[PDB]
């Protein structure tokens, strides 16, 4: 649950993130694979090399997705149903992978917000990554 | 990884399985319990129900494969890397399938064992039981890349 | 989410295990302890070895516990949050542990069930005690 | 451990550090992000709200002998083991810390890499330091049973 705070801290940090979200999540992307390798079993379709227009496409979805479960982060269930269906149903990534892009957003995020990513704002967008994930993950079964 | 009474533990109970109908019910159960998992097996057919799925041919067909691949490295529990190699590497390069999977089914398949030996497939012996599952799921992941 | 056949399933076996329950707690404590040693982390107080009261007394507890559940299935939170609370303000036992205690119960299901535990009650099983898990831990942040 | 062109990488970053500072920000964060890890450190005073924490002197005392542990590790990337095992055991035997424990500091350390170094923690670097927080982390269970 992100208490009025948290939904404070993260509407506020998501805000700065401003027209930059989309290469926001571009980055996130070519960290997770570049990290955590074994999400790239996920992606054999996409040209993963770096500065793909498909990674950069793809980053560009996640972050509105993301903007928009800001826009909406008290219905999220309803924001991204559309999403969390299609990731139950048609690309069933495991769980744990959610969780580790979440990690490589915190990480892009650190990186490009020197100012607002306190330890309190931190914790903020953990909890919201952490509920996206799960909103996401809710019909997997 | 293994201990004397653990290996000693571990082959024991490997000597009263069907390879053959315990490797049709871990890979059905793996698709009924993480429905997520049948990504990667669209061919297979009808996959909609437990029933569909447990009864469907290619599931047990595959199971049998994946289990008879499982016993082999149970022979080479001192070598689990070296062993699994080339099938580590058929997972990443050619399944694209996410290691994942692996810890799913060692689990899938201790909960099989227990099912089928009760009381037999004691504390102790799926302690010995987790580790080589863990092994095993770490030795396909091993040449993910 | 706990669909109807899922709630029937989880009443079905759980209504076997009968006045079982404190034996299977135990059980299901000790496989964990010796599957997943780390678990031990958080009971250096105990007496661990095989046979200890501590664990049974515990064990007892844990299904108990879980006995409150199935018979709340529809009010989890509430029936749980003084556990809830227990769990994440002074236990405050890492949340996936919670994982490894689900699948020894699963584990311990299994191996005295032969009957009930089919693939459909096993999915039930898991999904059940993945809500149990979540309620357990919401309010660990 | 890693690729030479990784170590360079990771020992030309660390070059650039202040233990005590990052010490102490690591451990803050990893109390405020995951509270329950709080439970280790009942004596350190008040740790009641995100400013006590980080200002808190214990956390800061601690941070620093854990990263400064931490610090002898980067220059055995070749033992990790070698390096962890006693410390490993204590954390085992008489602190009783969850090796999960290991893991939030690493992803907690590897997020203070960033804040601290913006643009010059590329995701290679990033990549190169995940390796050995997931190095250290292997290393201090290590000893665990
Ligand atoms: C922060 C959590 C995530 C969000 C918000 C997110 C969002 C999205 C969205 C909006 C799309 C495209 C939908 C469309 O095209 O209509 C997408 C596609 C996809 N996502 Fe997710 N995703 C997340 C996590 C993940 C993870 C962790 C993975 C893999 C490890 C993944 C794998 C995929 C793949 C494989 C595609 C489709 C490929 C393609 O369209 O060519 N997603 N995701
Ligand atoms: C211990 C675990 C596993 C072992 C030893 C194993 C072994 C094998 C072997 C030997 C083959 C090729 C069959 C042959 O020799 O012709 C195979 C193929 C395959 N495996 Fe794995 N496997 C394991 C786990 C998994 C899991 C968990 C998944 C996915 C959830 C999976 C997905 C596949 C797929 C999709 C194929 C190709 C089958 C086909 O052609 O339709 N495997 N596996
Ligand atoms: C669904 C899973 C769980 C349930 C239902 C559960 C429930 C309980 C209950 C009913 C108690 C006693 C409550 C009281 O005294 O008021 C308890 C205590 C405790 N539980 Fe949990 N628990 C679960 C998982 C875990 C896990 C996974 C761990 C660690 C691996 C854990 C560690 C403990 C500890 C250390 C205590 C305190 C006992 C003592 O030292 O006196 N619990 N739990
Ligand atoms: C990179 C990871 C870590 C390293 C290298 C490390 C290193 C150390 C060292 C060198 C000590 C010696 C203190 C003594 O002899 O009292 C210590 C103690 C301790 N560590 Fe760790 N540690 C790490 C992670 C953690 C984490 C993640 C936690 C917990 C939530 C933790 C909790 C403790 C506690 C409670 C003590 C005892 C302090 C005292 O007695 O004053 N450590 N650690």
């Amino acid at each position: 649950v992100l208490s009025p705070a948290d939904k404070t801290n993260v509407k506020a940090a998501w805000g700065k993130v401003g027209a930059h979200a989309g290469e926001y999540g571009a980055e996130a992307l070519e960290r997770m694979f570049l990290s955590f390798p074994t999400t790239k079993t996920y992606f054999p379709h996409f040209d993963l090399s770096h500065g793909s227009a498909q990674v950069k496409g793809h980053g560009k979805k996640v972050a509105d997705a993301l903007t928009n479960a800001v826009a909406h982060v008290d219905d999220m269930p309803n924001a991204l149903s559309a999403l969390s269906d299609l990731h139950a149903h048609k690309l069933r990534v495991d769980p744990v992978n959610f969780k580790l892009l979440s990690h490589c957003l915190l990480v892009t995020l650190a990186a490009h917000l020197p100012a607002e990513f306190t330890p309190a704002v931190h914790a903020s967008l953990d909890k919201f990554l952490a509920s996206v994930s799960t909103v996401l993950t809710s019909k997997y079964r | 990884m293994l201990t004397p009474e653990e290996k000693s533990a571990v082959t024991a109970l490997w000597g009263k399985v069907n390879v053959d109908e315990v490797g049709g019910e871990a890979l059905g159960r793996l698709l009924v319990v993480y429905p997520w998992t049948q990504r990667f097996f669209e061919s297979f057919g009808d996959l909609s129900t437990p029933d569909a799925v447990m009864g469907n041919p290619k599931v047990k067909a595959h199971g049998k494969k994946v289990l008879g691949a499982f016993s082999d490295g149970l022979a080479h529990l001192d070598n689990l890397k070296g062993t699994f190699a080339t099938l580590s590497e058929l997972h990443c390069d050619k399944l694209h399938v996410d290691p994942e999977n692996f810890r799913l089914l060692g689990n899938v398949l201790v909960c099989v064992l227990a099912h089928h030996f009760g009381k037999e497939f004691t504390p102790p012996v799926q302690a010995a039981y987790q580790k080589v599952v863990a092994g095993v799921a770490n030795a396909l992941a091993h040449k993910y890349h």
